């Protein structure tokens, strides 16, 4: 059967501001089946107690979860989302760009 | 406005890992207002809007009832289908339902669904009339006899002209701080130089209600359909919506370009520059 | 609010 891989966007729910509290998101979107592994990442290392919207879809039939967790940005943190699916063959990396 | 109300369900089985798991999820246009998921502690409807907190017990028990009786629903489903298909008893799969209706401004049925899909592909579809099935194969078409022979779509329409919006209408009178606000982007145009030769125009749209949205760009009144990086609207988290275009231009070239957004909450459409 | 039934394949 028929497989969709994720679409992946890290982001702020505010425009960035160093030393300024924020909430870091991860989007995941577009894919099938439904099960997902998404780690919000700070230099390198799992985020813990990071939560995520409840399993819903598109009008396509593809999934699409937000997780989410607080954090103050800074010049040197770096942060990263982390995701694996079926369809990849290892887990994808995406790092947070302030600008994306 | 116009407005709908969505349930969506998603059953997915997980054989050696128990009973299929079952999801509900409601929604007003982009806003959850209920959820239900089997595999929760003591499973129930829960509130995720506080204007929906407002109803009483008694319609938190009635829509608990109904999910619980659509999680046994969904897994007979899961099974039938495993038949239909000749399919393996190892095998994960997965039957999702949309169902709901819209409504125009003055809160009259514009037209209700109820879609299923099995494995990503398209099941059973009611038609628009909300009288007739459309099966994609058949498989769906031992379904539709079936629905055809119980009289279905006459139990949908009565629910989807009845129900459906009587309900909806109460939702948006009840959350009409919120469900009928709209939020206008805020927009920006940003500048990122790649090489010598040529820069990123971004053209953001932050803090937005509803999702829907169009972000355009244009050369010398042209629109650039190829020559944009459009990224699917994503959630901000607050309730609001975020996107941006994006387009690499030659140096210097920057105010050849234009960016458009059009949503709800603003009254005309807007064009952008960047404005150095 | 939802609709009461739901029916099987």
């Amino acid at each position: 059967m028929i497989q969709r891989t994720p679409k992946i966007q890290v982001y702020s729910r505010h425009p960035a501001e160093n030393g300024k509290s924020n909430f870091l998101n991860c989007y995941v979107s577009g894919f099938h089946p439904s099960d997902i592994e998404v780690d919000l990442l700070k230099n390198g290392e799992r985020i813990e107690k990071v939560e995520h919207s409840d399993l819903s879809f598109s009008k396509d039939w593809s999934f699409y979860l937000l997780y989410y967790t607080e954090f103050t940005p800074t010049e040197k943190d770096e942060y990263a989302c982390r995701v694996n699916h079926v369809t990849l063959s290892q887990p994808k990396i995406v790092k947070w760009d302030r600008d994306m | 406005g116009s407005h709908s109300m969505r349930y969506f369900y998603t059953a997915m089985s997980r054989p050696g890992r128990g009973e299929p798991r079952f999801i509900t999820v409601g929604y007003v246009d982009d806003t959850l207002f209920v959820r239900f998921d089997s595999d929760a502690t003591s499973p129930r409807k829960e509130p995720r809007a506080p204007w929906i907190e407002q109803e009483g017990p008694e319609y938190w028990d009635r829509e608990t009832q109904i999910s619980k009786t659509n999680t046994q629903t969904y897994r007979e489903n899961l099974r039938t289908a495993l038949r239909y298909y000749n399919q393996s008893e190892a095998g994960s799969h997965i039957i999702q339902r949309m169902y709901g209706c819209d409504v125009g401004p003055d809160g009259r049925l514009l037209r209700g669904y109820d879609q299923d899909a099995y494995d990503g592909k398209d099941y059973i579809a009611l038609n628009e009339d909300l009288s007739s099935w459309t099966a994609a194969d058949t498989a769906a078409q031992i379904t539709q006899r079936k629905w055809e022979a119980a009289r279905v779509a006459e139990q949908l329409r009565a629910y989807l002209e009845g129900l459906c919006v009587e309900s909806l209408r109460r939702y948006l009178e009840n959350g009409k701080e919120t469900l009928q606000r709209a939020d206008p982007p805020k927009t920006h145009v940003t500048h990122h130089p790649i090489s010598d030769h040529e820069v990123t125009l971004r053209c953001w749209a932050l803090g937005f209600y509803p999702a829907e949205i169009t972000l355009t760009w244009q050369r010398d009144g042209e629109d650039q359909t190829q020559d944009t990086e459009l990224v699917e609207t994503r959630p901000a988290g607050d309730r609001t919506f975020q996107k941006w275009a994006a387009v690499v231009v030659p140096s210097g070239e920057e105010q050849r370009y234009t960016c458009h957004v059009q949503h709800e909450g603003l009254p005309k459409p807007l064009t952008l520059r960047w404005e150095p | 609010e939802e609709y009461l039934k739901a029916w099987t394949f």
